[PDB]
């Protein structure tokens, strides 16, 4: 999760870039969505 | 799961990693052939694992048997997760024992204040890293619709409902999702989404599956 208060859904799934994460999941800096 | 206990080997037998090169996301075994997921957990070539404790560890309980089918809910929607539902059949019958187990799906409709157990192997911290290796447990009661609404203004349709506790501390997280909420040893719901996780005013969104016990019975009759 971001801090904009989006949905963002509870898979794991590694990440270069928060277009690579589902719905308003941004890609943290540990390169997973959150 | 954060704020939550360790399960303990095998105590929730119905509970199922969905593994695409590495757990992703829960399932719950509904029948020998058949795991309900969330939609936003499709993959293609999804291999389900059963029977699983320690999911980086060979342990002997296991079964690995690969997708067949991943049936999306035909109205799921990848921006409001709407419909956030899915059925995975299994290539092979699960061999069903002591550890692994199908659970019953619901015949209505829980209501506000009812307990439930969540599980997953989702982080065990709201942020950074903390992903485990033994399944994690939490309960959670069933908040009131009024609750949830409020909580998420605009954001639940009639296919959500929150668990969990306003307060925050002990919610599901990210590698959770897919996976079981059992109340009354029912699947009420299915790990979906939240902002955050764990955050005071920001309970779990999960999918209310007693809406899709029809389209569940129909899509395995038809498959
Ligand atoms: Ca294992």
């Amino acid at each position: 999760s971001g801090s904009d208060g989006g949905v963002c859904p509870k898979i794991l799934k590694k990440c270069r870039r928060d277009s690579d994460c589902p719905g308003a999941c941004i890609c943290r800096g540990n390169g997973y969505c959150g | 799961i954060v704020g939550g206990y360790t399960c303990g080997a095998n105590t929730v037998p119905y509970q199922v990693s969905l593994n695409s090169g590495y757990h992703f996301c829960g399932g719950s075994l509904i029948n020998s052939q058949w795991v309900v997921s969330a939609a936003h957990c499709y993959k293609s070539g999804i291999q389900v694992r059963l029977g699983e404790d320690n999911i980086n560890v060979v342990e002997g309980n296991e079964q690995f048997i690969s997708a067949s089918k991943s049936i999306v809910h035909p109205s799921y929607n990848s921006n409001t997760l709407n419909n956030d539902i899915m059925l995975i059949k299994l290539k092979s019958a699960a061999s069903l024992n002591s550890r692994v187990a199908s659970i019953s799906l619901p015949t209505s409709c829980a209501s506000a204040g009812t307990q439930c157990l969540i599980s997953g192997w989702g982080n065990t911290k709201s942020s950074g890293t903390s992903y485990p290796d033994v399944l994690k447990c939490l309960k959670a009661p069933i908040l009131s619709d009024s609750s949830c609404k409020s909580a998420y203004p605009g954001q639940i349709t009639s296919n959500m409902f929150c668990a969990g506790y306003l307060e925050g501390g002990k919610d599901s997280c990210q590698g959770d999702s897919g996976g079981p909420v059992v109340c009354s040893g029912k699947l009420q719901g299915i790990v979906s989404w939240g902002s955050g996780c764990a955050q005071k005013n920001k309970p779990g969104v999960y999918t209310k599956v007693c809406n899709y016990v029809s389209w569940i019975k129909q899509t395995i009759a038809s498959n």
